[PDB]
């Protein structure tokens, strides 16, 4: 009743099941996909990939990557996608406080980009583990 | 004038008789 | 074509269209609301379903806009929605060319000055009162911290916004009256058939946009 | 006299400069609508909703102009 | 006014109830289930 | 005199300037519609339905201008 | 007198140059609106609401012009 | 007399200002249509049909201008 | 006389040549606002607040034009 | 007579303003046609059909302008 | 004296030709500002601050037009 | 008298407001044609076929204007 | 005397045209300024500095328009 | 008298408005041609051929107006 | 007389048409300069240098217009 | 006489509208030519060659305008 | 006499038109110049030299306008 | 006499509409030339040579306008 969806980290296929409604947080913002979407191959930011199983709305925790929409056979090549919600938010905020802390000490030019990406990944981790 | 007064009466009365139920 | 008044003196020269149209439209609106709220069931039955659908519409458009305390202004904005709705439908439907009046005409409440400027004035009184309520009593939203120039323009916009909404209602309902009167004055009414649909659509969405524009401005009063 | 001639010039130019704007208006609005229809064949109903709504508003613009010209021609107070 | 208005009166009494009934049916099946 | 001269010149310019708007309108709209078809053939019917509705509305602008021009031409109550 | 001709020609120019402007505004507004509906339907209510609001403001501009247009056409104290 | 001259110049500017717009409209629509049929060879029939419908509505606008030009030219109830 | 009627000619011409500007501006702001409602529907409330600031300044512009546009007809301190 | 003067000026302006549209349309249309031929060397049959058909449609537009001019010039029912 | 009529026409044209430009100007400004707050949900304070400064300057432009037109209408040294 | 001078002014303006068109027409057509040439030179034959055909139709428009200007010059049926 | 009418119409057109250009100037300026503010949360200080310099310069241009209008109105050396 | 004066005004207007368009046309064709040549020089003979043919057709489009103006200045068979 | 009044209208139109273009030019330069500043915040010194140089050359254009207007107002060697 | 005044005004507007459009053409051609020079320094020679042939034929157009306008000025066979 | 008035109108109009175009010329030149400077601040010397060359040339355009204005106003051989 | 007034108006409009086009031309040429230098500063000499050639071609067009103006002003055979 929907398009084929395969979320694929480098090492494995996370899960290749099909679900109805997906909100794809791109570099251009959130975009919703439909079953029988016309093919759009976009990018994906360090953000939130929300799905909809037509029975319950669920979020997926990913750390970036790339997406492709095809003839109802869509493939999303991600960086670090942990299936569903595997973590609880207490250790998430224990990672948020230390990421914002080490942002200060990591102040050199490369450490700017490094701490900023660690921050954008901790923020997507916590806003994925809210549910 | 009396149109404003009648609008006010209509709205207070209709509120009381019509909204919370 | 006769829109001024008739000489039913009551202390001052008062408009006749204003009086009779607004009085009868308020009367039929309260007759619709009151007789069907006498015996309501817990299930949304025949008319109660329609009335509760209207009221949850007002609940949504009042919950999304203003702030944390829109519910006491839900009666005001909801009676405003109902007034504009039924007055637009009565102007589109209720026959007032077969009935003749010796001194003037009788088409709708918003055709004249009084029952649009009264809506503007009541909303503006509500905005000033709600601003002196939610904010302090020394200086309302006029006071300029960041810019040393916006002090007069603050009261100037607080003066020119209600009249602007009034002129919106003017340019809607007077235009609709012109459409209907010239379109029935063309020839027998075989021509108004496609135009009636556009008039109905515009009248309904006119009611909706007046509702959300009242909501936005009590939102500014809250802000 | 001259008032009817000037009035009907006003009506003709009124209809022309009514059809100026809503033309390109409905053009861009409906073009984006029919493109986004191919982009999403699932919210076709809501695309039709916003499309009919906005197209009807631009038809309302041109009927504003049409009715002020129609009152200049047929139902006018002066001449 | 006789047959002119009759088509939109029929459109009301049929089509307006027809478009209200499906959303009412969705909300009633929601609350009942 | 000058009244019928004004009437016919008003009708000519009224049917004239009624065109530039809906022309580029229908142009861009049909371009985005055909691009939608070429990007996906599956929703041809809904594409062409919203397309024809918008085209009947640009043509509604056009026939509005035309009926003012023709009632200006033939059934001119002034002269 | 000719003052009526002056008033009505000013009315025609007023309503015409009024109906020119906000039509393409409504157009590009509705166009980015339908592109937004095709992009993400999860805020369909907000897209519909802001559509209603901004189209209302644009028709409001045109009728801000139209009230003076009808004051010069129909209800004039000058003539 | 001047009325005939006014009717002929009205027909001339009628076909002119009626022919300025749908030209560029037809151009944009057909350019994107040929780009679409160059992109995909499957939907050619539906593309050509819908383009024929839209381009013929543009021709309908221009022939509305043409028949105002012809009615002002041949049979005017003023001249 | 013509010297006083130039005031109402200037009134019609003024409102006509004033109202054109805010239409495309309201349309651009509305389009980018609803495109933002599409892109990020979470911060859309703050976007609506900035849209309220935009509506405030746009309505300020247009109503401040309308006050003097009506002052042309109402108050003639010249004559 | 001034009738024939305004008539031939009408033919001149008719062909002038009937030539501005189809030129500025066929330009982008045929440019995108060659662009699509350069996109895919297989759909050239349908691209040729659509391009020649639409460029002949704008040919038809400019010859509508030309036949208005030539009816004004050769076969003038008034003069 | 004709100086009063020239003054009132100059005031009307000043208001119109000062209301043309800044309208689409502030539209572009507010459009890119709402697309910006749509991109980032964080820098909204500086967005509102800089947009308020630029909108105040554009209001200053239109109010420049309005106050010189007011010095034309009420407080003019010539008439 | 006035007839031949009016015919000659009409011919001059006709060829001028004609050549303001297909100039930019042929320009954009040839620009996109040569861009497609240096993008895909695989279909040079069909590219040049469409190029010559398009440029010939623009030449057809401009020579329509040219032959009607020539008929305004040489064989004026009035004078 | 005609010199006062000339002075006031010249001042009105001067202020109108001087408000025309910097309108869209400041429009694109504020649009790209807030787009930069939105893309980067770092350099609000110097972005505001350069934006304020450009705004003060363009408003110096529109007060060039204002001072020439004022010198025509009050401190008119001819009357 | 006035006929030869009108002929020379017509010639000047003809060459001016026949010189506007082809300049822009030749320029955009040249720009796209040189962009394509920088992208890929493999068909330099073919590129030169197609571009000189396009420039020949645009210079034909303007030499049309030039020879009609020389028929207006040197050898006018009316005067 | 007429010489001084024409000098006044000339000065007003001069300052207007020399104020329009600098508006849009300075605005687009300012917007793109601020976007570039957001692109790199490192060399804002040189960015400011070239921005102020171009802004001051455009301001030199506006004060060229200002000084010819002031010579047309005060230091008029004719009258 | 009026014939020589016609000649001089025709030559002025001839050089004017000979100068309007070729400026835009030469600009877009030159800018995209230097864009190609910086894109690829391998096609440099025939980049130069196409630039030269193109700007030379556009110069042929503007000198066509120059020579017809100087034929209106210095060697007039009529007056 | 009318020669002085015609001269002063031509001079004001001349400096206006000769200023208005190079304005947005220098504006787009400066916009792309600073956007390129923030692209790479290495070539800043040659960048500034070339933009100075072009800004000197556009200022040469506007001082050509200025010097013909001065030659028309002060050192005029006729009046 | 009227001949000198016509000659000076033609001269002023000649300088204006002569400097108009080269302004935007030179501007676009400069902007894309400096963006090219910022893209790759390798061929700075070739780029500067083509830039001076292009800007000098536009200077040639405005020098054509300048020498036509100087013929109208100083060595005018008519006046």
């Amino acid at each position: 009743m929907t398009l084929n969806l395969c979320v694929l980290t480098p090492n494995r296929s996370i899960w290749n099941s099909e679900v109805k409604e997906i909100i794809l947080s791109t570099n251009s913002g959130q975009i919703g996909v439909l079953p029988n979407h016309a093919p759009t191959a976009t990018a994906v930011d360090i953000g939130i990939l929300r799905i909809r199983l037509n029975d319950q709305w669920l979020t997926l925790a990913l750390m970036g990557g790339f997406a492709r929409i095809g003839n109802n056979e869509i493939t999303i090549l991600v960086n670090d996608a942990e299936r569903g919600s595997d973590i609880d938010p207490q250790e998430a905020q224990q990672t948020l406080e230390i990421a914002e802390a080490n942002l200060r000490k990591a102040e050199g030019k490369r450490q700017k980009i490094e701490a900023n990406l660690a921050l954008r990944r901790a923020r997507t981790r916590v806003e994925a583990s809210n549910t | 004038p009396i149109i404003m007064a009648e609008f006010l009466f209509l709205m207070f009365a209709l509120d009381k008789i019509y909204y919370t139920p | 074509v006769g829109q001024h008044f008739y000489w039913q003196i009551g202390g001052f020269q008062i408009h006749g269209q204003v009086l009779i149209t607004s009085w009868v439209v308020i009367a039929i609106l309260l007759g619709s609301a009151a007789i069907a709220v006498r015996s309501p069931q817990t299930i949304p039955t025949g008319g109660q379903n329609f009335f509760e659908y209207v009221l949850e519409f007002i609940r949504d458009v009042s919950k999304t806009q203003i702030g944390e305390e829109y519910r006491p202004w839900v009666p005001f904005i909801g009676t405003m929605f109902l007034f504009i709705f039924v007055s637009n439908w009565s102007g589109a439907l209720l026959p007032w060319k077969i009935i003749q009046l010796p001194h003037g005409e009788l088409a709708a409440p918003t055709n004249d000055i009084n029952t649009t400027v009264a809506l503007a004035l009541l909303t503006s009184v509500a905005y000033f009162y709600a601003g002196l309520t939610k904010k302090g009593l020394g200086y309302f939203g006029k006071y300029i911290q960041p810019t040393p120039i916006l002090l007069p323009i603050n009261i100037l916009e607080d003066f020119t916004k209600p009249l602007s909404l009034s002129f919106r209602l003017f340019g809607n309902i007077l235009a609709d009256e012109l459409v209907v009167v010239v379109l029935v004055s063309l020839v027998p009414l075989v021509v108004p058939i496609p135009v009636m649909f556009l008039g109905l659509f515009t009248s309904g969405i006119q009611a909706l946009i007046f509702a959300t524009l009242a909501a936005a401005y009590i939102g500014e009063s809250l802000e | 006299p001259l008032i009817a001639a000037a009035s009907v010039i006003a009506a003709g130019l009124a209809v022309g400069l009514a059809s100026i704007g809503p033309g390109v208006g409905q053009g861009t609005a409906a073009g984006q609508a029919v493109e986004g229809i191919a982009r999403q064949p699932e919210a076709e109903g809501k695309i039709r909703g916003t499309l009919l709504l906005s197209l009807a508003f631009m038809e309302a613009l041109t009927i504003y102009g049409l009715v002020v010209a129609l009152a200049l021609l047929f139902a006018n107070p002066f001449v | 006014n006789l047959i002119n208005l009759s088509v939109v009166l029929g459109v009301l009494i049929f089509f307006g109830k027809g478009v209200l009934s499906d959303l009412l049916d969705n909300r009633k099946q929601r609350i009942l289930n």
